[PDB]
RNA sequence: ACGACCGUAUAGUACGAGAGGAACUACGGUUGGUGGCCACUGGUGUACCGGUUGUUCGAGAGAGCACGUGCCGGGUAGCCA
RNA sequence: CGAGUGGCUUGCUACCUCGAUGUCGGUUCCCUCCAUCCUGCCCGUGCAGAAGCGGGCAAGGGUGAGGUUGUUCGCCUAUUA
RNA sequence: GUCGGGUGAGAACCCCGACGGCCUAAUGGAUAAGGGUUCCUCAGCACUGCUGAUCAGCUGAGGGUUAGCCGGUCCUAAGUCAUACCGCAACUCGACUAUGACGAAAUGGGAAACGGGUUAAUAUUCCCGUGCCACUAUGCAGUGAAAGUUGACGCCCUGGGGUCGAUCACGCUGGGCAUCGCCCAGUCGAACCGUCCAACUCCGUGGAAGCCGUAAUGGCAGGAAGCGGACGAACGGCGGCAUAGGGAAACGUGAUUCAACCUGGGGCCCAUGAAAAGACGAGCAUAGUGUCCGUACCGAGAACCGACACAGGUGUCCAUGGCGGCGAAAGCCAAGGCCUGUCGGGAGCAACCAACGUUAGGGAAUUCGGCAAGUUAGUCCCGUACCUUCGGAAGAAGGGAUGCCUGCUCCGGAACGGAGCAGGUCGCAGUGACUCGGAAGCUCGGACUGUCUAGUAACAACAUAGGUGACCGCAAAUCCGCAAGGACUCGUACGGUCACUGAAUCCUGCCCAGUGCAGGUAUCUGAACACCUCGUACAAGAGGACGAAGGACCUGUCAACGGCGGGGGUCUUAAGGUAGCGUAGUACCUUGCCGCAUCAGUAGCGGCUUGCAUGAAUGGAUUAACCAGAGCUUCACUGUCCCAACGUUGGGCCCGGUGAACUGUACAUUCCAGUGCGGAGUCUGGAGACACCCAGGGGGAAGCGAAGACCCUAUGGAGCUUUACUGCAGGCUGUCGCUGAGGACUCUCACUCCGGGAGGAGGACACCGAUAGCCGGGCA
RNA sequence: GUGGAAGUCUGUUAGAGUUGGUGUCCUACAAUACCCUCUCGUGAUCUAUGUGUAGGGGUGAAAGGCCCAUCGAGUCCGGCA
């Protein structure tokens, strides 16, 4: 047959890039030698187009002006810091090692000094649990119990933009116009609905996939639709 | 629209121009190569054994 | 409200955007001053009217349960 | 190039207990078909006469355009049913 | 039960046609057949009459309008000789 | 188009005048692409031109495009190439990362030009007048000089300033008309230099506890109004420019509505609306320099593309000319253009055809079906049902009004703006033309806007929001590449990948036996290497021991593929169809039965319903709104019909000129029968038949046009499928190499990852090379 | 009352499209045209230019649609007689 929709994106052709050109930076947290001698003011809240959500603009002391990934609750005037030495509130950036147990913490780094990996979205956060001298264990947004370097980097507070997900899009229009900033190829053909020549699940006078979805992990690209090794499917049970 | 008569009046956008290196008229202006000699592709002249009989 | 919907889409999805917009268009007390001058200017973003205070709070609420947290620990 | 039917007189007669109820023949009409004709009725009638909307020719008068008459009313000849 | 005629139905055959002879129903227009539905003339009757029923000669003319359905056929309605 | 005339050997179509017409977002003006001399002049008519030709986009010969200030050139956009590096057997191939360059002529950014005159053809380019910009030199001034500002920005509503245009009032100049006294045109004047400043922001004063302000939102003791002040706009006003220019002349003045342009206020985003060069910041005099490339013309019913001088296709701006009206609508008319959507002459001009007008009475009887045609129509007032997601349904339906003239009232600053009143009065008809909905009910489908088969399908199909399930913590899941590497990703679970269902509402039963996926697993099974025995002086080989994934086996899972029967009052194979709906777009039987409606209804609707063979996200039911979607009924209307008629325009017919194609074994005036490979103009028998020509509608030539699409056949082809055959990628897993030290363990030194770095994490694993087992229509 | 939202309504504004006529044409004006009717017309809108994706590959709101009159695998030449 024809490459299914899911290996055109491999390619990475224009219909199916992120529109890059468009976006604004990459709020990674900065690089202080040490002392956390690093402090800047909040000069302005900006939206992220790769996000939706908002971005705050910080003069740091030392005359670097750069965007970062902002909490909820910071506003322009504001001060932040980064450091080891700074000050337990929300917007300041720190090693999970100076975080007390028990705080919503976000931007959060897998591996010291990499800028911030886990929970970046919108009104997410991370919760720090254990402390230690060799582990710091934070609950992801997904759930999951993280084991981390308690050197990784993070900031205090959930992210901004809570509750975006809380309103329906209510009209495709709205959705295009999402769609639009992300790289993604929208609307959604069912493979169901294509000619067998185009996808696994296609043909047949009405429209059923001839087969079970639950595809193994061991399938080729090409066959690998439906539901990937699913461990159940359903509701029941 | 029918993809014959109506659509060919659409055409009025200059692609293969007359070639600096070999004088044919089929440098494409927009991929700034020539298709007859290869200039813009390669220091080599383009050329190919199916331009003739395989015996000759 | 969703009256702008006429009558498309159906009761929940316009009733949600009526409720979801009518908070959000409430008379927010501002961080910064103690005002009810607080309206919202884009997505996740808010500003007082009476202070200029420009901050960041939820999409469509200035403040979140998961927001009002950090506070509390 | 004519086919068929209805009706009236025959007759409430013949027939029949009654109920019911013919025909020969002489008439009038209808229908289908056929050929022709326009005095009559009807249609048409961008001949014609009139009314009137918009606009242009300054107004008036008198006109053009609005599809092969802008629109509306009447309608001779002729052609038609 | 026996003997036939037709070539409207259906079946059978594969003779013609696969370098194409366009399908069903309907419509329009023309010619024809009779195994006659009406009309003409007759015979019989379990023929009083009126009317039925059956039969004979006979193809001049006629055999129409509608409801469902693509329908043919058919079912149905009011007329009709 | 017509009448005169001009030129010419020759004139319907070349030119002049008159009369008559056509085009108004174009048939006018300027241009982009593209064309390429088609532009101008002279001389021509063999060629090209739907006829002719003295004409021309044709032929011959000459001529024509002038720039510091209009483009290019400069900048950077998506993105491209080159070099380096790396990959590849290799390259003209390939991804990343560096560097450099390239990438915008209407229509992104951008130093500076206006007015008039001139030519056969150029013209912000030449010429005249006036002006401006950049650089450089000289002189004066200046020590400032880089912070900041600008370049530089989305969508919707709106206030203010304001030019052109248009219009009104009055004056001046010129023209037109002539029962009046009206009607038309003109009344000019740039860049530039100078000056004025509303809005926004801000400062001083002031001192509001209820006031200030808007079209609206709003503002204020954290200091309102008022008063004063700083900063600060137009392509705008004003003065110069200008005894410049332009005009035959006059050579105006005010006003309203105000495109351009300037400047503010508000609202929206699960959407956030370029960058860079450059400029300002940062004075003035004088002088010099400002090169290179483009420049004609067409820009389309004849200059482009479509083989054509092709009814097609093809971007931008003129969006403010007059009446009209809501209007960038119709219709009519200017400026301007044209009679080249280029053959003419003739016949009351027949039949027949294309478009169209009018039809008495009946009124859908026509037809599969009201197909086609028609009916309704603009605006104001009254009035408006079921149902509903309370938005809607709705312009429901239904009813009434509508012109002109005279004099007025109200709103507003006013309009040449709007709303009414009184009286008078004409027509068959006052939205008089034009413009301009027919209406109502029941049912099916899909919720809605949206998408689609360029060229027979616009739909019920696709999408959609909404619902749901699956995978993944990022050194991830998914995907592309042979590799070097890459998309997702300036992304991080409120994410984004893979799928199913398809708004809302009420709901979504039973089944894990088979198949799929996933987990587990004592035991069984399970390859290669190493190891052990036999064999071989070695080796081939035979066997053993160990045993990863996988399978056996067990469990989970159906909004996973799918399934929910037959029999009796359980059986196959797990369960044995629950809520609903039901003769369905699913019901064969079938025109099911009852009812409604009709004169009559295989239709439609309601009910029943044993459902040949309905049924829950293979979603079930239901549903307001929506629809060029399927079916049915009613009111209104009508040439669809009864049944056809008359008329209009273009053809048709005759005449001048121009002038193809299809098709053609031969013969051929046939008709009725027969015969024949059974479907003959040609054979046989008869019949009929004097030749030729015009018009016609098409019976026949099994008419012409296509080596039948249907069907079969070929040890034909291709696309597609799968538990067909055989293989190939790919994933998982063991083993060997990389690979080191001290059946479980530690370490660090290779190697990998994070980090700018120090250093941190990991670590003999992982990646990678080789091989073995399993899976493997993803691919051949 | 103000306000002016809307994949909101009417609309041959520009612009985009194409339900029906199974009209005209069907050696065409045209190898997809003409007319009337019809639909969309502030948005998942329409449109110009530039630019990217390439053949078992693209692109596809999915019709096996589209990738220069050609697509259930483009075109050219070669393999090839
Ligand atoms: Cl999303
Ligand atoms: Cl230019
Ligand atoms: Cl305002
Ligand atoms: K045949
Ligand atoms: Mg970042
Ligand atoms: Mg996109
Ligand atoms: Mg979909
Ligand atoms: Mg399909
Ligand atoms: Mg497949
Ligand atoms: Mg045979
Ligand atoms: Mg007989
Ligand atoms: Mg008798
Ligand atoms: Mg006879
Ligand atoms: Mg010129
Ligand atoms: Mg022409
Ligand atoms: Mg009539
Ligand atoms: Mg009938
Ligand atoms: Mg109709
Ligand atoms: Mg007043
Ligand atoms: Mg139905
Ligand atoms: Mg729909
Ligand atoms: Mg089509
Ligand atoms: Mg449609
Ligand atoms: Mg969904
Ligand atoms: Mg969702
Ligand atoms: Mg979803
Ligand atoms: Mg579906
Ligand atoms: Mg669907
Ligand atoms: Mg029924
Ligand atoms: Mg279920
Ligand atoms: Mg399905
Ligand atoms: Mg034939
Ligand atoms: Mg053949
Ligand atoms: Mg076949
Ligand atoms: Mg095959
Ligand atoms: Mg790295
Ligand atoms: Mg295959
Ligand atoms: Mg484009
Ligand atoms: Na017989
Ligand atoms: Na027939
Ligand atoms: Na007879
Ligand atoms: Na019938
Ligand atoms: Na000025
Ligand atoms: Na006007
Ligand atoms: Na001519
Ligand atoms: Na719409
Ligand atoms: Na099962
Ligand atoms: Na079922
Ligand atoms: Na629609
Ligand atoms: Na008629
Ligand atoms: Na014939
Ligand atoms: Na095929
Ligand atoms: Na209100
Ligand atoms: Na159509
Ligand atoms: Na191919
Ligand atoms: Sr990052
Ligand atoms: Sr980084
Ligand atoms: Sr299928
Ligand atoms: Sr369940
Ligand atoms: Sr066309
Ligand atoms: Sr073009
Ligand atoms: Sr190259
Ligand atoms: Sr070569
Ligand atoms: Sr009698
Ligand atoms: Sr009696
Ligand atoms: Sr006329
Ligand atoms: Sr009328
Ligand atoms: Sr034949
Ligand atoms: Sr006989
Ligand atoms: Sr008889
Ligand atoms: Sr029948
Ligand atoms: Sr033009
Ligand atoms: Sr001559
Ligand atoms: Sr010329
Ligand atoms: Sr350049
Ligand atoms: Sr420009
Ligand atoms: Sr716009
Ligand atoms: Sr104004
Ligand atoms: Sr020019
Ligand atoms: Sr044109
Ligand atoms: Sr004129
Ligand atoms: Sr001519
Ligand atoms: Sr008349
Ligand atoms: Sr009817
Ligand atoms: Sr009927
Ligand atoms: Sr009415
Ligand atoms: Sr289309
Ligand atoms: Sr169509
Ligand atoms: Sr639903
Ligand atoms: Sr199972
Ligand atoms: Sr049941
Ligand atoms: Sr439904
Ligand atoms: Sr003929
Ligand atoms: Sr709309
Ligand atoms: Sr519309
Ligand atoms: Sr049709
Ligand atoms: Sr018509
Ligand atoms: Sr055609
Ligand atoms: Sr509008
Ligand atoms: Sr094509
Ligand atoms: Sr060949």
């Amino acid at each position: 047959g024809r490459r299914i929709q899911g290996q055109r994106r491999g390619r990475g052709t224009s219909t199916f890039r992120a529109p890059s050109h468009r976006y604004k930076a990459d709020l990674e947290h900065r690089k202080v030698e040490d002392g956390d001698v690093i402090a800047g003011t909040v000069v302005d809240i900006e939206h992220d187009p790769a996000r939706s959500a908002p971005v705050a603009a910080v003069e740091f002391e030392d005359g670097d002006r750069r965007l970062i990934l902002a909490p909820e609750g910071v506003g322009v005037g504001d001060e932040l810091q980064v450091g080891v030495s700074a000050e337990i509130a929300p917007g300041n950036t720190l090693p999970l090692a100076e975080i007390p147990e028990g705080v919503p913490v976000c931007n959060v780094e897998s591996s010291p000094g990499d800028g911030g990996k886990f929970a970046r979205a919108s009104g997410v956060n991370a919760q720090l649990l254990t402390h230690d001298r060799n582990v710091a264990v934070v609950k992801l947004p997904s759930g999951e119990m993280k084991r981390l370097d308690p050197q990784c980097r993070a900031t205090i507070g959930v992210v901004a933009g809570g509750g975006r997900t809380d309103k329906p899009f209510v009209k495709a229009g709205n959705k295009h116009h999402k769609m639009k900033a992300r790289g993604t190829k929208w609307p959604n053909v069912r493979g169901v609905a294509m000619n067998a020549v185009d996808h696994p699940f296609g043909g047949g006078g009405r429209q059923h996939p001839g087969k079970p979805k639950s595809i193994s992990r061991n399938a080729p690209p090409g066959r690998k639709v439906g539901d990937i090794a699913s461990k159940r499917t359903g509701r029941g049970g | 629209t029918g993809a014959g008569t109506p659509s060919q009046g659409k055409k009025n956008t200059t692609t293969h121009t007359k070639c600096r290196r070999c004088g044919e008229k089929s440098y494409h202006t927009k991929k700034k190569v020539c298709s007859s000699c290869g200039f813009g592709k390669s220091a080599k002249r383009r050329d190919y054994e199916w331009q003739s009989k395989a015996g000759e | 409200r969703s009256g702008r919907f006429g009558a498309r889409y159906g009761r929940v999805s316009r009733r949600r955007v009526a409720e979801i917009e009518s908070e959000m268009n409430e008379d927010h007390a501002c961080p910064n001053c103690g005002e009810d001058r607080v309206d919202r200017q884009g997505t996740g973003i808010w500003q007082c009217s009476y202070c200029d205070y420009k901050f960041t709070g939820g999409s469509y609420k200035p403040e979140t349960p998961g927001g009002k947290t950090v506070r509390r620990s």
